[PDB]
C-alpha cells in the first residue's frame, strides 16, 4: 500500500513571495480572506521568496557561489514573508513556527492554534542538486513535498496571475499566452518555456503518493482562495497523476 | 552575457525562463575548499564491524591529515536498516525514515569523533566551511554525520518508502557544494565488480568506469546508491569519484596518495 | 513537608523499547488503544530503546568506548521509537517533544493538546554513573524520575510480557520462572536475577517523594493498558515505599 | 570608595540611586579584547556591488590579518530596505522590522564567509569572545553579522518605525564592548563631507572632526547611522571611529597600519 | 498611522525581582492571585531580577567587567524568577517561554494556554549602551518595550511598595518621602533621586506608540494587581504621554 | 568471553543480567583524553570572592597552559544557595532546584571565560570532546560549566530537596568519562582536615585518606559532595582526587607540576 496520511485533515496554502512583495495593497486583503478561512479550516501557510531572492542570487552569482550556497540565501527570504505574514495574524492566534517545528510538531501547533505559517522552501541548503545554477527545490516544490508528506487535503498555490498561460503573460510574448483551465503535470514537464511554478514541482508530483491536484488561483483576485479550498475551479488544476486506493 | 543581462532577467522573469536558467550558467564558478578531500567511511560496511575495522582506519586519519586535508563523513547501517524496516511497515513515507536514518549516521559519528578527538580532530556541524580546524597542521580534519538534510522534505524514490538519497548521496553532495579535489567511499569491498562479489563467485573486478557505462550492464543501484551516479553527471566540481576497501589496511593512505586503488568512476 | 506536586493531573506511560521492535503487529494494536484514550487521560507517553541499543552497546564496547559515551548512544534509540508513535498518533493532535520542553514546558503542551510523545531515557550523558559498562540509568528509570518529580497521578509501564516473574520468563530457568502480582521495590532490589526493569528504578523508588505504586503490564494483550490506567490489576504492581502524608 | 561601600550599595539601594551609580562607576576597567580592530564592511555600500568591490576587500582581509587581529560585521544593505518598505507600509512596528533586517545582514555574513573558508576564518555567533581563532596566526580574523541582538525590544526612533540601531551601531557597541582599540567603517566615500557627495557636486571633504562639531553643521545622520554618535560619546573604550572607502584598493590595509585615510570622528 | 496592534487583547504584568526575593510568604499569595486571574485575562507574566543580580554585579564589577558583560548575567537572574514563578503555576497550564518564543510565538503559545511567564530582561546582552557601568535597560525597560510593541491593552508593575514616592520610603530620607498617586514620565524624567522603576523606562515612555499609562502596584496586598488589571486606581499611574488616534 | 558472547548475551538478555553486565565489565578500556586535567575552581571558595582570587588564578591558568592541557569547570556558589532556599521554601523539587543551579555555574563560566578570552582560551559546551581548543599550544584549555546535565531527572537526596550532585559531582564524572589523568579542586582552604576548619580552631591537616577512612571518621560531606566520594569509589579512570586552596599563589601551578600539596583523597 502506499504510505498512510499523517495529517489527513490539513489544508496547506503556498502564498507567492512575488504576492507579499505587492505590500499592503496585496496582503491587507489577503490577510482578510485568510482571517475569515481560520474557522473553516486547519491551514498550515507557507510563503514564498518573491524579488529579494532574486537580488541575493544576483549577488551570490556575481561572487561566483554554487547552487548549494543560493539555496539557503533564498530560503531566508521565504522566511522574511512568513514572518511578516504571520505578524499580521498574530491577533488571531497565528504565527510563524520554524522548520524543525513543521516537520515534528505540527500536529500540536494546530491543536493548539486554528493556523501556523512557516517557509515554503525546503531544506536543501548546501546538499541541493547540481546542475543549474539557479536552486531548483523552491517555494512551490517544497509546499508539495510537505503536503504531500503529510497526506494533507490539499495544496492551494496563490499566485499573483490567473494561472498557468501557455507563455508569460507578462512577457515577450504575451500576446500569444493563452489560459489552461486544466493540466497534468506530465504535459507541463515536457513543455520547456517559463511557468509560475518550479520545474521541480512536476518532478515531485511524478513521485507523489497522495495529492491527486493542486489549484494555482490569483490571490489577487478576493474570494478566490476561499473558493479553491472549497474544491471550486477557479485557476488551473493541475493533475499530479496519483489516483485513488 | 553580461552582469547586467543577468540581473535584468532575474528581477523581469520567472526563475523557469531557459533565458534566465542559461544566463546563470555563465557565471563564475568559486570553489570554497578545493584543497579538501571529502572522504565517506561506511556505516554497515566499516563502522557497523568495530574495533577491527575502525581502530586502522582512526590510525590512517590521524596520519593522513599531516599532509592530506580531510572532510569524513559516516554512513548510517544497520540500526537504519531496521528502523527502516519498523517504519516501513507501519506505512510511514519516506520522509519520515529519512529523519530516523540520521541519528543512526550521528551515533556513527559521535563514535568515531571519540576516538579522534585526542588528536584534534573534532565532530562538526558544518563540514565544508569549518574553516578554522582544516587551517591548522594540527588539526586538517573534521568529522560529520552523511545524512543530507532533506529530511520530512526528502523526494521518494518512485517505488517503496526507503530514502533514496542517504549517506553516500549526503558525502557527495557536500564534496560537490564545497568544490573539493576528491570524493573516496570507504567500503567493504576491493571496488565494483560485473555483480556483487559476495554473492557471486565469478564477478570480474572493474578498475575504471562511467557512469553510462555502469547503467547499460546494469550496475545503477550496486555499490553507490544509485540515485549518486545521477548527482556525479550532474556536478559541476566532482566528476568522479573512488571507491576503496577500508578493510585493507593502508587503502585510504594510498587513495589519498594518487594510487589508483579500487575503482574510479567517471560522470563521462 | 513533601515537595508539591507539579502536574498532579497527569499519568505518565513508558512503553518499552521491545514492544516497539515487534512493529506493525504490537504497535497498531496500542496506538488504537491511545487513541481512545486521549479523552479520558492527561498522557505524557514516553518511549524505551530497545535492540537497537543493544547493537549500538555491542558496537561501542568493541571500540572500548566508557559507560558516559553509550548513554546518549541509547537514549538516541529511544527518541527515534518516540518520533516513530508520535508519527502514528499525529492526526490525533500527537506530537514528540524534545527533553527540554518536557523538562520546562510541559504544562503548556498538555494543555495545546490531549497527549505528547518523549524519550524515557534521562539525559545523564556523559555524566552517567561509572561502575557498570552499561548505561544503568535508562528509560524505566528516566520515565520514573520524571513521573516523580510531576508528583504525576501515576507511572504505568507497558512491556512484552505480563509483568514480573521470578526468573527471566524467556530465558534458560524459564520453567521455573513464578509470575509475580504483587511487590516492592525493596524486596526486588535485594534480589540478583534479571528483571524486566532496569536495577536503578529499584533506587530511585527509595528516594521517591510522591509515586507509591508502578505498574508494568504487557503491552501485547490489548485493554491491560486502559485497565492499568484506572488501578485495575492487570500485570505486577510495585509498590515503592513512599505513603500519603 | 571601596568594594565594601559598593556592595552595601548594591544591597541596600535601587540601581537608580545616584549613590550607587556612582559607586559603580568607580570600579576597574578590563578590557576583553584590547587588540582587535572591529571593522563594519558595507552592505548597501559593499556587499551589494558584487565581485568588483567585494574581491578586492576578501583579498585584503587575508593579507591585513598577518599582522592585525580583526572581528568583521556586516551589513545588510537594499534588501532590508526592502523588507523595511514592506513592513512598514503594513504598519508594522520597530521591533518587527529589526528582525527582518538582521536576516539581511547574516546573508551576507555567509557569502562572505563563503570567500574566506579556504582562509581559515570562520564566520561566528559571539565574535567579541572567538577566543580561539583570534588566538591563531592561521586565523587571527572572523566575520559576524553586524545586527544588534534587540529585535522586538529595539526602542523606536522618535519618528517613524525604521529601527534606528542597525549595522553600524551593532558593530561599534561590540567593538566597544569588548574594548577593541580601533573601530573601522568600510563604505563607499572617502569619508565625511559638508554635504552628501553623491548629490551635491561642491562637497567639502571633512578629514577630522567632533561629534559635537558635526551635530552643530548637521552631519547627525550623514555618512553614520546618528544614533552611533550618540553612543560614541557615552562610549568607556573605543572614543573616535574612522570611516574609509572600501572601494579604493589597499584603503583598508592602511587604516589598519595608522594611516589617516578617511575621516576620524572623535566623541569630544 | 502609529503602527498597528499586534496583540490588542494582551495584559502584560512585570513581577519584582524584589517581590521573588521574599520566598513562599510573598510568592504563595501572588501565585493563587494569578490563578484567579487565568480565567479573566490573556497575560504575559514577565519576571526581573533582584537582589542575585546585585550580587552578580558586585563579582562583575570588582573583575572589572563593562557593561555589556553584566548585562546578560542579571537576565539571568530574571529568568530563573520566572522558572521558579512558572513552576508554581504549571499544574494550572502556565510555563516559562524563551524570548526568541515570546517575540515570535507569542499568539500561538497565548491560544494553547492562559497564561505564560518569560523574563522581563530584554535581550540587550553585549549591546548594551555604555555610559553607566549598570547596564540601563533592565527589566521594567524591557517589559515596557514588549507590552508597547504588541500594542497590549496594558503594562501592570507589581513591586514590593505602593508606588512611586519623592524619596526612597525604606532608605536614609524617608520621613520626606510622599507618595504620588498619579505622576508623568517627564516629570520623573527630570527628577534626579532613585526610583522603584529602571530610569531608561522613563526614555522608551517618550518614543511609545500605544500604552498610555502603567500603573505600579504593591504585590505585597492581595488583590491590587487584580483590581489595577481592571484599570482601578490602587498604586501609582504613570502617564507616557501617549494619547488615542 | 568474546564479541560473540558479548554480543549474543546484549541481543538475548536483559541488560539487569549478571551474565551480560558481566561480560561488558570484560572490554576494552578507550581513555578519551588521557593527557588532560581537570580542575573546578570553586563558586563560593573561590568565584563569588572577586579579583583578589580570581585575578591570580587567571594568571596561573594562563601559565600553567604551555605545559598542562586544562579542562577548567566552575562552581555556583552564593546565588544558587539563594535560589535554593527560595526554592525550597516554595516546595519546589530537586530537580526543579537542579535547574535553578545551573544557571549560575553558567553565569561564573561566562565571567571566567571574558578574563581568558585575549589569552585564547574558550568557554566550551562539551568540553571533554574539546578537540581544537585542546590540540592548540596557543590554546590547551577550556572553560566549561560545573553542573550536572540532570536538572530535572537529578536523584534526589535520601532527605530535603537540594540536589545532591552539583559541581564537585559535574567535574568529576567530567575527569571520570573522558579518562583525564588527573582532577583538582580548588577551594579555599589547605585542603582537608579532622573537622571543619573556618568553625574549629584546632582540627589536623589530612594530607592523605581513602574515602573509606574518611566515612568511618565521619567526613562523608565535609569539603567534597558525599555523592562524589562514592562515584570515586565506582571509578574506572580517575581513582583519586586532589583538594588544594586556590587562595595561596601558585598552589595550583604546583599541583599541576605534581607537588603534594593540599589532600589527596583515594577511592580505596
Ligand atoms: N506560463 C506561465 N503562466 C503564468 N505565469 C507565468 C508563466 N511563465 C512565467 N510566468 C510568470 O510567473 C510569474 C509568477 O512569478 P513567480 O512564480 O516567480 O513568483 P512567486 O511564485 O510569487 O515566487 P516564489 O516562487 O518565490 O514564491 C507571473 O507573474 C508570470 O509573469
Ligand atoms: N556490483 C557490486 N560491486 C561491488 N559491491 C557491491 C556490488 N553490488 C552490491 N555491492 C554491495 O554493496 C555494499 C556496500 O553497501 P553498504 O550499504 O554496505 O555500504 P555503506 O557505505 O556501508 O552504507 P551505509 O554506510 O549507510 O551502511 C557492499 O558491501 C557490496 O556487497
Ligand atoms: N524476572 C523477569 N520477569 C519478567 N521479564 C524478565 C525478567 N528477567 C528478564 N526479563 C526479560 O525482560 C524482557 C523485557 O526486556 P527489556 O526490559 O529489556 O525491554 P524493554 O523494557 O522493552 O526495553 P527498554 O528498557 O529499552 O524500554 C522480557 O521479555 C523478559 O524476557
Ligand atoms: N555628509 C556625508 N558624507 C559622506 N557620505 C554621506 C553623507 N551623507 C550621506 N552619505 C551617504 O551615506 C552612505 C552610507 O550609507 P549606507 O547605508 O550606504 O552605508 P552601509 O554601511 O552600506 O549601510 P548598510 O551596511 O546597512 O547597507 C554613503 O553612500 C553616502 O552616500
Ligand atoms: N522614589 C521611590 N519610590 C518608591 N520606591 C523607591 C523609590 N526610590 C527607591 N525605591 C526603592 O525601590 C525598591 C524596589 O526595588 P527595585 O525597583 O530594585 O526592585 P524590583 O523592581 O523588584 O527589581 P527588578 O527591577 O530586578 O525587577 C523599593 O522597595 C524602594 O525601597
Ligand atoms: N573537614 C573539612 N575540611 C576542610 N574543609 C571543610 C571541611 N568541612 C567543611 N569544609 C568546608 O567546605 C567548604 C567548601 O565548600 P564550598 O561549597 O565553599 O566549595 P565550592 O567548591 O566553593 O562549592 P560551589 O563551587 O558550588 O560554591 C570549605 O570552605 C570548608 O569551609
Ligand atoms: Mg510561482
Ligand atoms: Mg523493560
Ligand atoms: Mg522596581
Ligand atoms: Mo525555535
Ligand atoms: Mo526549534
Ligand atoms: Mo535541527
Ligand atoms: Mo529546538
Ligand atoms: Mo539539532
Ligand atoms: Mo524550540
Ligand atoms: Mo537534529
Ligand atoms: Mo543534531
Ligand atoms: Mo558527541
Ligand atoms: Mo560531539
Ligand atoms: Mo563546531
Ligand atoms: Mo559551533
Ligand atoms: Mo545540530
Ligand atoms: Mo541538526
Ligand atoms: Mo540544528
Ligand atoms: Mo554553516
Ligand atoms: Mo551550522
Ligand atoms: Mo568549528
Ligand atoms: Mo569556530
Ligand atoms: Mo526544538
Ligand atoms: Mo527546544
Ligand atoms: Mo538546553
Ligand atoms: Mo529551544
Ligand atoms: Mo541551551
Ligand atoms: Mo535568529
Ligand atoms: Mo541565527
Ligand atoms: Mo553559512
Ligand atoms: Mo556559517
Ligand atoms: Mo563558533
Ligand atoms: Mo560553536
Ligand atoms: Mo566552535
Ligand atoms: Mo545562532
Ligand atoms: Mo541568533
Ligand atoms: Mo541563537
Ligand atoms: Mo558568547
Ligand atoms: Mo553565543
Ligand atoms: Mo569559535
Ligand atoms: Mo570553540
Ligand atoms: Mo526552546
Ligand atoms: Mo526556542
Ligand atoms: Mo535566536
Ligand atoms: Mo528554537
Ligand atoms: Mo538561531
Ligand atoms: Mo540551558
Ligand atoms: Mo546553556
Ligand atoms: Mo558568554
Ligand atoms: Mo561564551
Ligand atoms: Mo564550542
Ligand atoms: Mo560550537
Ligand atoms: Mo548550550
Ligand atoms: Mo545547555
Ligand atoms: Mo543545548
Ligand atoms: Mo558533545
Ligand atoms: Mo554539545
Ligand atoms: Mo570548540
Ligand atoms: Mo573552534
Ligand atoms: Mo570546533
Amino acid at each position: 500500500k502506499r504510505p498512510i496520511r499523517l495529517l489527513p485533515w490539513l489544508q496547506v496554502v503556498k502564498i507567492g513571495g512575488r504576492v507579499m512583495d505587492r505590500g499592503a495593497d496585496a496582503i491587507l486583503p489577503l490577510v482578510e480572506e485568510l482571517r475569515k478561512l481560520l474557522p473553516e479550516h486547519r491551514l498550515l501557510i507557507l510563503t514564498g521568496a518573491g524579488v529579494r531572492a532574486r537580488h541575493v542570487f544576483s549577488v551570490g552569482l556575481d561572487l561566483g557561489l554554487p547552487v548549494g550556497s543560493l539555496a539557503p540565501l533564498a530560503a531566508s527570504e521565504a522566511g522574511q514573508n512568513g514572518h511578516i505574514l504571520a505578524a499580521m495574524l498574530a491577533s488571531e492566534g497565528v504565527s510563524y513556527v520554524e522548520h524543525p517545528t513543521v516537520a515534528d510538531q505540527l500536529a500540536i501547533h494546530l491543536s493548539a492554534t486554528r493556523a501556523v505559517v512557516g517557509s515554503a522552501f525546503p531544506p536543501y541548503h548546501h546538499h541541493e542538486f547540481p546542475g543549474s545554477r539557479i536552486p531548483p527545490h523552491r517555494a512551490d516544490t517544497g509546499a508539495f513535498l510537505l503536503a504531500d508528506a503529510f497526506g494533507a487535503a490539499g495544496l492551494t498555490i496563490v499566485e499573483n496571475v490567473d494561472g498557468i498561460y501557455t507563455a508569460d503573460p507578462n512577457g515577450p510574448d504575451r500576446g500569444q499566452a493563452r489560459f489552461l483551465p486544466e493540466t497534468s503535470a506530465t504535459d507541463l514537464a515536457k513543455s520547456e518555456g517559463p511557468l509560475p511554478v518550479d520545474r521541480a514541482l512536476l518532478d515531485v508530483m511524478a513521485t507523489a503518493r497522495h495529492i491527486e491536484r493542486v489549484q494555482v488561483v490569483n490571490g489577487l483576485v478576493p474570494g478566490r482562495l476561499t473558493a479553491a479550498l472549497r474544491g471550486e475551479h477557479v485557476g488551473t488544476l493541475i493533475r499530479t497523476g496519483v489516483r485513488p486506493a | 552575457n553580461s552582469t547586467a543581462e543577468l540581473e535584468e532577467l532575474l528581477m523581469q522573469r520567472s526563475l523557469t525562463d531557459p533565458q534566465l536558467q542559461a544566463a546563470a550558467a555563465a557565471a563564475a564558478d568559486f570553489r570554497i575548499l578545493p584543497d579538501a578531500t571529502v572522504i565517506k567511511i561506511g556505516g554497515q560496511s566499516v563502522i557497523d564491524r568495530g574495533r577491527a575495522a575502525v581502530y586502522p582506519l582512526v590510525d590512517e586519519i590521524v596520519a593522513a591529515r599531516k599532509n592530506h586535508k580531510l572532510l569524513i563523513g559516516t554512513g548510517a547501517g544497520t540500526r537504519a536498516r531496521h528502523l527502516y524496516s519498523i517504519a516501513a511497515g507501519l506505512g510511514l513515507p519516506a520522509g519520515v525514515l529519512a529523519q530516523l536514518g540520521s541519528s543512526v549516521a550521528d551515533q556513527n559519528a559521535a563514535m568515531l569523533g571519540q576516538l579522534l578527538a585526542k588528536h584534534g580532530i573534532p565532530v562538526v556541524g558544518g563540514a565544508g566551511l569549518s574553516a578554522v580546524p582544516l587551517s591548522l597542521a594540527e588539526v586538517n580534519a573534521v568529522v560529520f554525520s552523511g545524512m543530507p538534510p532533506y529530511k520530512l522534505w526528502m523526494r521518494p524514490a518512485a517505488e517503496g518508502v526507503i530514502p533514496p538519497y542517504r549517506t553516500d548521496a549526503g558525502c557527495f553532495l557536500l564534496a560537490e557544494q564545497f568544490g573539493c579535489k576528491q570524493m573516496i567511499f570507504v567500503k567493504d569491498e576491493d571496488g565494483l565488480y560485473t555483480a556483487n562479489p559476495k554473492t557471486s563467485k565469478d564477478a570480474t573486478f572493474i578498475p575504471r568506469i562511467s557512469v553510462d557505462e555502469m547503467k547499460a550492464k546494469g550496475l545503477h543501484d550496486s555499490i553507490l546508491e544509485f540515485p549518486v551516479l545521477d548527482l556525479l553527471q550532474s556536478a559541476q566540481h566532482v566528476r568522479e569519484v573512488q571507491v576503496v576497501n577500508g578493510l585493507v589496511p593502508g587503502n585510504l593512505t594510498r587513495a589519498l596518495a594518487g594510487e589508483h586503488v579500487g575503482t574510479i568512476i567517471t560522470a563521462s
